[PDB]
């Protein structure tokens, strides 16, 4: 559970939407209980989400783009000046992270839409 | 070969047999014979219990009677469903219902003609009223040396029938056998009325008879109990009036209370008795 | 071996009881009560048979058992005194033969009539389309003085089976004088 994913993605129930995930909720109603059916084990892999900044611009193109984060590195530990993330291989993210982040400003690539959670996002050409 | 987590479906009527059997011979231990059919490896039903006459061997695997087994399935024929013999039982009324050397020396009897032939013991004296009580028993193969001991999978079950874990001396014989889980089927209406049938002992005994019988005594000889009642009153009260003047001398509780609670309580709920069933006076005299 | 349960029904009406057939017809339906037993056992061994009392109340002493042994008791000592009831005297032999056990053995009844019946011949003809519905064949071997050549009884065995069955056979007592035992020695022989 705890290194699920390689603690790269998580379970989420709740989307920041306002919308309930389906199939998380149905994957751990089902992995409830294990011991009558021990492969509903395998049913909580559903309930996985995964967590990361996507900063994909468009289509297939791959730009290079590297944004700061408030944070300290202590809180970047997964067992400052400016973070090291992708740049979309998208990179991990905590969703305590996502509101300390800000949007390069010297960066050519930079999102029209205002950046709060992670996922993929649009990011705009200046 | 193949092991899966086992469950026993059993019908009320074999565990009827099963205790009735057993209090028939307490103190001496009996030996029956269990009756049922096998679906599969990983569930198993008894569906009928027969009991074996008693012999002056004793309990031995001499002990079946081979002409009683033909002329019972003969009678078995002749009634409504034939099934198959499955296996063996005997109660142990006198102790803590464990197999004994003999049980063993008929296991590889049993097992020899039968693949399972699970073997069940009973007893009355471990509780009254609120528990299964009974025991379940199998022997393990000991050609499996080889392999390893510790199924099953879907340990749910499993799991769930070694506790308590069942003493020491009982589970001394974990070692080279191992318990069986039993569940009860419905057949609902069945256990329905039945569950009724013994409530007729708390309830009433036609749900008309035993309250009207509370209609036939009711007060009657039964201030008589409500002046020991009252003869409670002023023999607990009066040590109850004792209790809150020490209780400021030793400054307070002394956990305690000496309960010394409650009680006439339910005699004034014998007022509700009284007062009830005398109102039904109005309705029984007039009309 | 043929497969069937063959119920022997006993004539308790009291014409039964006069010596017509020497010495007596208790002693005669007696006799023909060990040679249908004697044959029956000679025939095949899984074949049980049971006595009825058609006359008065129908009431079977002897439950349906292959030994004959307590059948040739109840057979001394019977009191054969009563009208004879004919519509009842099959059909009680059928109840008793829907309680055997074993279901492969075919339904067989063989009856003695030695009295005059009352019976209409609508009640037999139900019996007769109500037998074949329910397969029963039914051999019956008429004794005592009767009606002059059985009509009613001829026509209730005719219209009990057909087709072939193969099937329901009627030995009407000739008339005159002869022992029980030639009586029965041409069914024994042949159906
Ligand atoms: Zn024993």
């Amino acid at each position: 559970i705890l290194d699920a994913g390689g603690h790269n993605v998580t379970i989420s129930l709740q989307s920041r939407t306002g919308h309930t995930h389906m199939p998380s909720v149905v994957g751990v109603l089902v992995f409830t209980q294990f011991w009558f059916w021990f492969p509903l084990s395998h049913f909580l892999s559903l309930a996985y989400t995964p967590t990361c900044v996507i900063g994909l611009n468009k289509d297939l193109k791959m730009p290079k783009v590297q944004y700061k984060s408030n944070c300290k590195p202590s809180t970047f530990a997964y067992p400052t000046a400016k973070a090291k993330k992708k740049e979309k291989n998208p990179a991990r993210v905590m969703p305590a992270q996502l509101k300390v982040l800000t949007m390069p400003e010297t960066c050519r690539y930079q999102p029209f839409k205002p950046l709060s959670i992670g996922g993929i996002i649009i990011l705009k050409d200046t | 070969a193949v092991d899966t987590a086992e469950q026993v479906y059993i019908s009320s009527l074999a565990l009827l047999k099963m205790l009735k059997h057993g209090r028939a011979g307490v103190p001496m231990e009996v030996m029956g014979l269990m009756l049922g059919e096998f679906v599969d490896d990983y569930t198993v039903r008894v569906i009928d219990v027969f009991a074996m006459p008693q012999s002056g061997t004793g309990v031995s695997v001499e002990a079946v009677d081979p002409v009683f087994q033909a002329k019972m399935l003969d009678m078995l024929k002749q009634t409504g469903r034939p099934e198959m013999v499955v296996g063996w039982y005997h109660s142990h009324p006198g102790f803590g219902c464990w197999l004994s050397g003999v049980d063993i020396n008929t296991q590889q009897s049993f097992e020899a003609l039968s693949e399972r032939a699970v073997a069940v013991v009973v007893d009355p004296i471990q509780s009254v009223k609120g528990k299964v009580v009974i025991d379940a028993f199998r022997l393990i193969n000991a050609n499996m040396m080889v392999l390893g001991h510790e199924p099953r999978q879907t340990t749910s079950n499993l799991g769930h029938l070694n506790k308590p874990s069942i003493q020491a001396l009982i589970h001394g014989l974990n070692r080279h056998y191992y318990s069986i889980t039993i569940n009860y089927r419905k057949n609902e209406l069945e256990q329905k009325m039945l569950l009724n049938l013994h409530k007729k002992s708390w309830m009433e005994g036609l749900t008309l008879q035993d309250y009207s019988e509370h209609c036939k005594h009711n007060e009657s000889v039964v201030k008589e109990m409500l002046e020991l009642a009252k003869n409670y009153n002023k023999a607990v009260e009066e040590e109850d009036k004792m209790t809150p003047e020490q209780l400021a001398i030793k400054n307070v509780g002394k956990q305690d209370p000496k309960r010394h609670l409650e009680e006439h309580v339910d005699v004034l709920m014998t007022s509700n008795i009284v007062q009830c069933l005398a109102a039904m006076l109005d309705t029984v005299v007039f009309k | 071996m043929v497969l069937e349960s063959t119920m022997v029904c006993v004539d308790n009406s009291e014409y039964m009881r006069n010596g017509d057939f020497l010495p007596t017809r208790l002693q005669a339906q007696q006799d023909a009560v060990n040679i249908v037993c004697h044959s029956k056992t000679r025939s095949n061994p899984e074949n049980n048979v049971g006595l009825i009392t058609l006359a008065n109340d129908c009431e079977v002493l002897t439950t349906l058992t292959p030994d004959t042994g307590r059948i040739l008791s109840k057979l001394h000592t019977v009191q054969p005194k009563g009208k004879i009831t004919f519509c009842t005297g099959i059909r009680v032999a059928h109840l008793a033969l829907k309680h055997r056990q074993g279901k492969n053995h075919k339904m067989r009844i063989i009856a003695f009539v030695g009295s005059p019946v009352e019976d209409n011949e609508k009640d037999l003809v139900k019996l007769a389309k109500r037998l074949k519905k329910e397969k029963v064949n039914v051999d019956i071997i008429n004794f005592g003085e009767e009606e002059v050549n059985t009509e009613k009884l001829t026509a209730f065995v005719n219209t009990l089976n057909g087709k072939d069955g193969t099937g329901s056979h009627l030995v009407t007592v000739p008339p005159g004088p002869s022992l029980a035992d030639a009586l029965i020695s041409s069914p024994i022989l042949a159906g």
